[PDB]
């Protein structure tokens, strides 16, 4: 039974320090992926890296044995570590959708003032806003009772922090994202929109194709993001607030925790593997 | 460990590095266009708006520095001197609408077909510039257009006429990723150098929409 | 027209009254010089480590 | 009309000679030799600060100094033995295709797209290297430039002729005209008495530099030559061409020796070179990749294989020791 359980999340965990570890290689060989582009995509890979080898192997611990056995200090830096290196992976796919807007809308800042200096100021963003969330509860704001009992390695279900910390890890980068992607949306469907008559036939199809190209990939890109941490989000804003009459199935909890800890394996696919220039080099390389 | 001389060498090195990295960041900020057509076609006309082998003309136009390269008076095979140049954003090409009847226009068409589907310039597009556009307008009226091309079942009247030769420039292109921005050019106003910056910003925005996945 | 082709008769008749050798004394010179320069060929005959300055001066 | 049948005349006679002079193909007699076998060569050093594609490079006469030029504007004299940069100098035209670097290490020239030849001195009174002098006088693209000593230089361009410089007054003191096209490279012999041109039209000459005239013409390929070198002993010479096919040509025999052709290549060649005995001949390909030949074979001995683009470039030192190859990637390295 635990046997299975192990080996399941074992894989998951190996398979993300490998996917993640190759993108950030890939940038650092090949001369070729060294944009400001792409390292925001590198520093992504390197943020969820840090997630597959602190935070994940501890959580399997306490899934598998089904207590926690390391210890009231460890206890502490699991969850200060899972929220700054969680907080950090969200914020940075809304760095990634601001480059991207204003390579869009504004072509003269793109040539001129689009610096790999913008790179590292988004990047060390991130991490500001990650320490933000994570630092209140380690040092203010916490309850005796969350720690009373040493089996078990709670976050702070403080009201408060509950409001402080859903929010601006998740809703407020949701909101962010959906804006900017929406304004890309529409940019993009005003160009794609502005013996011959063969020729004209083929300009014709070619604007339909495009039309479905900047639907799908905004659908994977959003869908991913939302499918995966939402469900858990939802649940960690009402059940603090409605203590009593809201028992969550032990195994539900499980499956939505897990499936937020599967976006780590899935953002290397969504933005490195899939474009073309990732899948040049690594031919290149292997 | 290092000797004197050796510790200068290295000096030496490291200042002319830092020069060689400034002066790249400084010219990766420049908009390159390559202008072809024919001799007497109205390069010269697109030269003045704009201010022995090759010739520079480099001018700042709303915050956009622009390098437009002149390669009319390299008389040699275009095979051995057209790869330098595959790095350039868009072509400029310009073409006599006038000169047809003194044929003039099938060699223009003819160099067109080439430089559109050479290896080095698959995608890069061409900012096409149809010169003495009232020349041709007074002149239709008595010589007519039949004489040039045989196929034209179409009416001698200015825009049909003009039309006409614009849509069988445009039959050249075979591959996506690439547009052809044909302009009738307008007298000696700031209009032609607009065409060309709307032209640019276009395949700027075309560029960075395919790197997403969204064009 | 005229004057180009009494150009090129001239030239070619230059270039045909020269003193050919047999190609076989030809190549044996070639070969000669080839196998008696041969010991100071380095990238023919891998130079010892100490020697090479692309590598351990 | 009858020019015409005359030369036509005298061109039977020229190749019943050349057939005449033919008994033994060098095939035959260099069957007895062993093969060279199984050479192995691997990157020592590689050379960055390029920013845009590699055109030409030259190395100097002591085997340590290297002349390079890109289409970024820079001309960048390196040191090979420890990756110094000893000098960047910036052209005032971007345009480069062509680089030489004077047999005594004082001068660099380049030239391109426009049509001068620029000379810098490169160790000054204020220390600061300088255009000196540009020869001007050609109506196409330089397309090579030979040195032949420290106040004469030799070049050819794409108005097919070369010329004879004087870079001390700037007048072409010589001209050397035939080609029935482009000129495409140059190569001077060990004594610089004479030198060898190879052209678009599928043809190369030898030409007299005292004299300036041609003393004869060789025609064995089917396409432009790109590139042209003289072998070690100075009595033949190698040709690259779009073929995809190098050639022997031999002096005294007046006629072709060899070929080096594989049907897995069908690229063609941008530059050739020979090693210190002649024993081995180097060509840069489009394939991104550079074969080693037996010259005495005609059968592969070896694949540098290492660059991402286009190999533009190639050369061998003086002594011999190590060749280094440019590319279109803007990265030089040197083999050993
Ligand atoms: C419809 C339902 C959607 C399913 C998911 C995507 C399906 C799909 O269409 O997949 C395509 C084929 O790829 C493979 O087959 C790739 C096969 C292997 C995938 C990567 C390696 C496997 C990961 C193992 C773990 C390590 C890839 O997507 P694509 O090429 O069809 O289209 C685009 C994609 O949608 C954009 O996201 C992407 O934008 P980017 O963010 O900049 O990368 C674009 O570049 C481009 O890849
Ligand atoms: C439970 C865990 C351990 C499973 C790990 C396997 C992972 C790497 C597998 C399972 C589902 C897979 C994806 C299924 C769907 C597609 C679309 C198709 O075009 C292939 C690529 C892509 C995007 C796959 C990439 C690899 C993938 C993410
Ligand atoms: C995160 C893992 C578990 C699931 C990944 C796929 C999820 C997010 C699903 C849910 C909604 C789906 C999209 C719904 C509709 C469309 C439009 C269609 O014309 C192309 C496919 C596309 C764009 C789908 C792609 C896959 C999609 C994004
Ligand atoms: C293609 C990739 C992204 C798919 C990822 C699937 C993930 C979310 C799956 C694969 C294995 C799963 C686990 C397998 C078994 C158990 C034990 C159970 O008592 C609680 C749920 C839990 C802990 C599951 C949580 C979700 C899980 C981690
Ligand atoms: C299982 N952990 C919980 C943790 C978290 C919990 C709350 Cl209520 C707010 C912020 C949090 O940081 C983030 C931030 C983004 C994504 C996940 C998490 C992680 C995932």
């Amino acid at each position: 039974y635990q046997v299975i359980t192990s080996l399941l999340l074992g894989t998951l965990i190996f398979c993300a320090v490998l996917g993640n570890a190759c993108v950030v290689a890939a940038i650092a060989l090949e001369r070729s992926l060294q944009n400001v582009a792409n390292y925001l995509i590198g520093s992504l890979a390197v943020t969820d890296l840090m997630v597959s080898v602190l935070v994940l192997p501890m959580a399997a611990l306490y899934q598998v044995l089904n207590k926690w056995t390391l210890g009231q200090v460890t206890c502490d830096l699991f969850i200060a570590l899972d929220v700054l290196c969680c907080t950090s992976s969200i914020w940075h796919l809304c760095a990634i959708a601001l480059d991207r807007y204003w390579a869009i809308t504004d072509p003269i800042d793109y040539v001129n003032k689009r610096t790999p200096r913008r790179a590292a100021a988004l990047i060390s963003l991130t991490w500001l806003i990650g320490f933000l969330i994570s630092i209140p509860p380690m040092l203010g704001w916490r309850t005796p009772e969350d720690r009373s009992d040493p089996d078990a390695c709670t976050i702070s279900k403080d009201h408060g922090y509950t409001i402080y910390s859903t929010f601006g890890a998740f809703y407020i980068p949701l909101l962010l994202m959906l804006v900017l992607y929406g304004r890309i949306f529409r940019a993009a469907r005003f160009r794609i929109r502005k013996k011959n008559e063969r020729n004209a036939e083929a300009k014709r199809k070619m604007a339909l194709a495009r039309e479905r190209k900047t639907v799908k990939t905004l659908g994977i890109i959003m869908g991913t993001f939302i499918l995966c941490w939402l469900p858990f989000f939802i649940v960690a804003l009402v059940l603090p607030f409605c203590e009593s009459s809201c028992h969550m199935p032990t195994l539900l909890g499980a499956i939505i925790n897990w499936l937020g800890y599967s976006n780590s394996l899935l953002n290397p696919v969504i933005y490195a593997y899939f474009n073309k220039d990732f899948q040049n080099a690594f031919k290149k390389i292997i | 460990t290092l000797s004197a001389e050796e510790r200068a060498a290295l000096e030496r090195s490291k200042a002319i590095e830092k020069n060689l990295k400034e002066d790249g960041i400084s010219a990766a900020k420049d908009v390159k266009l390559l202008l072809l057509g024919a001799g007497e076609s109205g390069k010269s006309t697109i030269v003045k708006q704009m201010k022995t082998g090759i010739v520079e003309t480099h001018f700042t136009f709303k915050n956009l520095h622009f390098r437009l390269f002149d390669v009319g008076g390299q008389r040699s095979e275009r095979k051995k001197w057209i790869h330098c140049f595959e790095d350039v954003t868009a072509i400029i090409f310009c073409v006599a609408l006038s000169g047809y009847d003194q044929n003039r226009m099938h060699e223009s068409l003819m160099l067109f077909d080439s430089i559109c589907n050479n290896k080095f310039f698959i995608d890069t597009s061409i900012i096409l510039f149809l010169n003495k556009k009232d020349l041709f307008g007074e002149k239709i009226k008595k010589s007519p257009l039949t004489i040039c091309f045989p196929e034209y079942t179409g009416p001698n009247t200015y825009e049909d006429a003009a039309a006409y030769i614009q849509a069988q420039f445009e039959s050249k292109n075979r591959s996506p990723n690439k547009e052809i921005y044909c302009h009738m050019t307008c007298a000696t106003d700031t209009n032609n150098i607009q065409v060309v910056f709307d032209a640019v910003t276009d395949i700027i925005i075309a560029n960075n929409l395919r790197g997403c996945g969204l064009y | 027209s005229i004057a180009q082709a009494r150009k090129l008769v001239e030239q070619l008749k230059m270039e045909a009254n020269i003193d050919r050798i047999k190609v076989s004394k030809a190549a044996a010179d070639l070969m000669a010089y080839c196998e008696a320069h041969a010991k100071e060929d380095p990238l023919l005959t891998p130079v010892p480590a100490s020697e090479n300055p692309f590598r351990e001066k | 009309d009858q020019l015409r049948q005359e030369a036509e005349q005298l061109k039977n006679q020229i190749r019943d000679a050349r057939k005449a002079c033919a008994d033994a193909t060098l095939s035959q007699i260099t069957n007895n030799i062993d093969p060279v076998g199984r050479i192995q060569m691997r990157t020592r050093r590689t050379l960055r600060g390029h920013l845009a594609k590699i055109y030409a490079m030259h190395w100097g006469t002591d085997s340590r100094l290297l002349v390079s030029a890109s289409q970024d504007g820079k001309l960048i004299i390196w040191d090979s033995y420890t990756t110094n940069k000893v000098h960047a100098i910036p052209l005032r035209s971007s345009w480069v295709m062509t680089c030489a670097y004077a047999p005594s290490g004082n001068y660099v020239a380049c030239g391109g797209l426009d049509n001068i030849c620029s000379i810098y001195n490169l160790k000054t009174r204020e220390g600061n290297v300088r255009v000196s002098r540009e020869l001007a006088g050609h109506t196409g693209y330089l397309s090579c430039c030979r040195f032949l000593d420290d106040n004469q230089i030799v070049t050819s361009s794409g108005d097919t002729t070369c010329a004879l410089w004087d870079i001390e007054t700037g007048q072409q003191t010589t001209t050397f005209t035939g080609h029935t096209g482009d000129v495409m490279s140059l190569s001077l012999a060990p004594d610089t008495r004479l030198f060898v041109s190879g052209a678009c039209d599928a043809s190369a000459k030898l030409w007299d530099v005292r004299e300036g005239m041609c003393r004869q013409t060789f025609t064995g390929h089917e396409s432009d030559i790109n590139a042209i070198c003289f072998f070690p002993n100075g009595n033949a010479f190698a040709t690259g061409s779009d073929d995809a096919t190098c050639r022997l040509f031999d002096l005294r025999a007046d006629q072709e020796l060899m070929t080096y052709s594989h049907d897995n290549i069908i690229c063609g060649i941008t530059s050739v070179s020979f090693s210190k005995s002649g024993r081995l001949l180097l060509a840069g390909y489009d394939d991104f990749n550079c074969n080693v030949w037996d010259a005495l074979k005609a059968d592969r001995a070896g694949v540098l294989a290492g660059h991402d683009n286009r190999v533009s470039c190639l050369g061998v030192t003086d002594d011999g020791m190590a060749v280094a190859t440019g590319s279109w990637d803007s990265f030089l390295k040197i083999w050993n």
